[PDB]
RNA sequence: CUUGAGUCUCGUAGAGGGGGGUAGAAUUCCAGGUGUAGCGGUGAAAUGCGUAGAGAUCUGGAGGAAUACCGGUGGCGAAGGCGGCCCCCUGGACGAAGACUGACGCUCAGGUGCGAAAGCGUGGGGAGCAAACAGGAUUAGAUACCCUGGUAGUCCACGCCGUAAACGAUGUCGACUUGGAGGUUGUGCCCUUGAGGCGUGGCUUCCGGAGCUAACGCGUUAAGUCGACCGCCUGGGGAGUAC
């Protein structure tokens, strides 16, 4: 339907939490015939500043094709969680497939 | 007729754009100003000084041939870029020329490293080359009878800003600048760069692969204020610069030349 | 008192007047001084002499607590910026950082009107 | 003399931390077109990027902040 | 702007060949199309005023449209505004 | 403007880096500028003023320049 | 009938608009730590804040407003105007080829809408700034300029107001007439042999030719050469006032 591309960014003590939460968002985008182009977990990562007082995070890169209601949902349930410190769901034109330049 | 347009043609076909084609002939010489006529709109102001031969006299008189350079047309009035350029594509080739067999042989001479690498000069010109060139070994030519006769056997060249290190003795043995802009850094390695244009505050040497440098007015000599470098150094000459400051963000390598 | 080597200087240099604060490295002030209270007053205290005097003061101040490495933070615009930092070396501590730390809006809250002279 | 030009990218990328790094000062902002000679329209969209970048906490708004 | 789909579905349904699409009575259609689909948009955001400016372009386009077809053909006229339901 | 004193480096050429480094920022004239509160029009004015100040400086000094003047 | 006008196809750039989220810096206040006599301010002072612990400095919190750098005689918009980032709804512009419609066009008195800032109404909000106001200076005086404070207001919602040097002081639409240097945004070909080479469209900044102009200047974005429609002027004041 639309192309997006999210970044969600976990809390480091829920690391072992992610992929679980993962999978769970998979499912919800699986649910509404939204297919799923590329899921990078980019791992625990040193923040360039300190966001609610913690210098690491956990990243998440995600890109979705997906109709909008489900991606409103997505980050309604990011809002909530308090796992998840930030997230970016961000249009994109194409499915871009092609893995990411950190990952590579 | 058609005869004007073929001709047209013609000559476009007997020219090139850059020195490449021997054709200006020297139609009157005084110093200080050497002038051609290479088939161009208009005759060069040429300095004498693209032309005198490593002791400082001058070298070719009348109907004689250099090729000069081009791309660049009418200031005002006038036309060229100058021919010792031209010299520099024929440097290259003969370096170019190692390739063939993995050997060019020539001499270099080199006493001293201003930034890492001995200083070897070929005919004319010197170059500077990384440190390592100079030497096969570890042997170091300052043990060598000063500025002493070998060859130059390349070490390494930097393809793009021109430093070439070459190997001196030992006959037996046989986005582009700015993101790894680590090289010449780390806080004085001196390079050899042509100047630019001096604009009153500055000389602009710049010639290490596509950067900015400035040697702006305070260093340029041993007094502040009263230098106004056009006085001081030259237009279009290289020099003993280095560094002292690298921003690889706002692209200001800030050299200096009281060094 | 407990003595401390290293620490930090904050040179808080106004317009009108300098302030130089010598802290530990955690926040808490040990000794200050100022161009006003080095016994400048108006055209006097807003000059580089008078600040590095301030500095100095303040270096005489911290002399019990034995600091001898020293960062310092350079905050806002004015004549006692170069001349305290001089001044403090001077004094003879080891100068390990030199920071600057003016404190730049991103555009926040409108300045004051101009003045009209 | 703009390196997206002859890279010939479609569109300057975030998560591409480097290369952005290149065109951010050390104190944090990003470099003026002039300096770098980036090609205007490149130019907004890098600037777009290290935005985007900064929101991530990939780049650091400024040197000073913690 | 109206979905291409459903634009392709308007130029089939009151154009002739279905290739033709600049058909006045085609034109029109996809006008008042446009026009139904922001009047939705514009009880939510009353003061679009910028965008209501396009709307209201695209109204004055559809009129003269209309006009247009009347003195050429009538009978077309009133077919076009019994589909559409314009009361004008 | 971050620095810090490397190993063996004298003062005065610290000194002279941290300030290098603040002109570079741009630190003192963004709080020049920031001192006061620039009414828009003001600002707009100032920033076509100095732009035809350059057109004039680049192009009629150009011109001038063509001819000697002795 | 297809050259004007429009429709469809694929892209393109954009601070175009409306709505909802969020980020970081900085100011202010609150609570607490450290600490000690000044801070602040100006031409110079004083009022003011300070030993009831200010200013400085660090930690935590609150809240509002605006978005450094990018950023540009850059961009978009009919004008007013529009600037962090993200999403949702949404208007226009331009190019590429085709395909279609077939003069459907231009202009417009009345009419209708949009229309900076200030201002008004009702309800919220209120950090900073600040008409009014107060004090301190300055001064012959100072109902000002400067300083210290400071309330409407600025901010949001929904209404009204309908004006500005609302300016390019230049109505809209179309056609035609030498050039140069740029910027921006497409697009065709070319060995992209490289940041390029040769074109071709849109918008745009500066200089200048003929011509025009009282001159200043304008000059393919005309203030040139013409056509279509509208608006407006008829000495200064009285007056854009009175009724």
């Amino acid at each position: 339907m639309r192309h997006y591309e999210i970044v969600f960014m976990v809390h480091p003590d829920q690391s072992e939490q992610v992929p679980g939460m993962i999978e769970r968002y998979t499912a919800a985008i699986t649910g509404a015939e939204g297919k799923i182009h590329r899921l990078e977990d980019w791992g625990r990562r040193q923040l360039a500043y300190p966001i609610n007082k913690l210098h690491k995070a956990h990243y998440v890169l995600m890109n979705v094709e997906a109709p909008q209601e489900v991606i409103d949902e997505l980050e309604t349930t990011f809002r909530f969680n308090d796992a998840v410190i930030r997230s970016m769901v961000m249009r994109t034109k194409h499915a871009v497939t092609e893995a990411s330049p950190m990952v590579k | 007729e058609s005869f004007a347009q073929l001709f047209e043609e013609s000559l476009k076909e007997i020219e090139t754009r850059p020195g490449s084609i021997v054709r200006g002939v020297v139609v009157a010489i005084d110093k200080d100003v050497v002038l051609v006529d290479a088939g161009l709109k208009s005759e060069s102001a040429i300095p004498a000084e693209q032309f005198k031969n490593a002791q400082g006299e001058l070298e070719i008189q009348v109907g004689d041939e250099v090729d000069v350079a081009l791309d660049a047309v009418e200031d005002g009035f006038g036309e060229t870029l100058l021919s010792r350029e031209k010299a520099k594509r024929h440097e290259a080739w003969i370096t170019l020329e190692k390739a063939y067999e993995d050997a060019e042989t020539v001499t270099g001479v080199i006493n001293g490293k201003v930034k890492g690498g001995f200083t070897v000069e070929l005919n004319g010109i010197r170059a500077f080359l990384p440190g390592s060139l100079v030497d096969v070994r570890p042997v170091r030519d300052t043990l060598h009878l000063e500025g002493k006769e070998l060859e130059f056997k390349v070490i390494k060249l930097d393809q793009k800003r021109n430093n070439v290190v070459v190997s001196r003795r030992a006959v037996i043995e046989s986005e582009d600048p700015w993101v790894a802009i680590a090289k010449r850094y780390p806080e004085g390695t001196k390079l050899t760069g042509r100047v630019t244009n001096l604009t009153d505050y500055g000389c602009f040497v710049e010639i290490e692969e596509g950067v900015e440098g400035l040697v702006h007015v305070s260093e340029m000599d041993w007094t502040n204020k009263n230098i106004h470098p056009s006085k001081v150094v030259n237009v279009g000459d290289v020099v003993e610069v280095m560094v002292l400051d690298i921003d690889e963000e706002r692209r200001r390598i800030s050299l200096g030349l009281k060094q | 008192r407990k003595q401390v080597s290293d620490g930090v200087a904050h040179i808080h240099a106004s317009f009108n007047n300098t302030i130089v604060t010598i802290t530990d490295r955690q926040g808490n002030a040990l000794g200050w001084a100022t161009a006003g209270g080095s016994g400048f007053r108006g055209s006097r205290k807003s000059t580089p002499f008078a600040a590095q005097v301030a500095a100095e003061r303040c270096a005489d101040a911290v002399k019990e607590y034995g600091i001898k490495n020293l960062e310092v933070m350079v905050k806002g615009p004015g004549p006692g910026r170069e001349s305290t930092i001089r001044a403090l070396n001077a004094a003879g501590f080891r100068i390990t950082n030199i920071t600057d730390v003016t404190p730049i809006p991103h555009n926040g809250c409108r300045p004051p009107k101009k003045r009209r002279v | 003399f703009c390196r997206f030009t002859a890279e010939g990218v479609q569109e300057i990328d975030y998560k591409d931390i480097a290369t952005l790094k290149n065109y951010i000062t050390e104190s944090g902002k990003i470099v003026p077109s002039r300096i770098t000679g980036t090609r205007a329209k490149y130019q907004r969209q890098l600037a777009r990027a290290i935005k985007r970048a900064r929101y991530l906490s990939l780049l650091p708004y400024t040197d000073r902040h913690q | 702007s109206l979905s291409t789909e459903a634009t392709a579905k308007i130029v089939s349904e009151f154009g002739r060949d279905a290739n033709d699409t600049g058909s006045t009575e085609v034109q029109v259609a996809l006008l008042t199309a446009q026009i139904n689909h922001l009047q939705g948009h514009f009880a939510e955001h009353k003061k679009d005023h910028h965008s209501r400016r396009g709307l209201l372009r695209m109204v004055s386009q559809r009129r003269k449209l209309l006009d247009y077809l009347k003195r050429k053909d009538v009978a077309r006229y009133t077919q076009l505004i019994e589909r559409l339901g314009l009361r004008r | 403007p971050v620095i810090k004193v490397r190993e063996n480096e004298p003062f005065d050429v610290a000194l002279r880096r941290f300030k290098r480094s603040c002109e570079k920022a741009g630190v003192l004239a963004e709080v020049r500028r920031r001192e006061f509160y620039e009414k828009p029009t003001t600002e707009r004015k100032r920033a076509k003023a100095s732009a035809v100040k350059r057109h004039a400086k680049k192009l009629a000094r150009e011109n001038a320049r063509r001819t000697r003047l002795y």
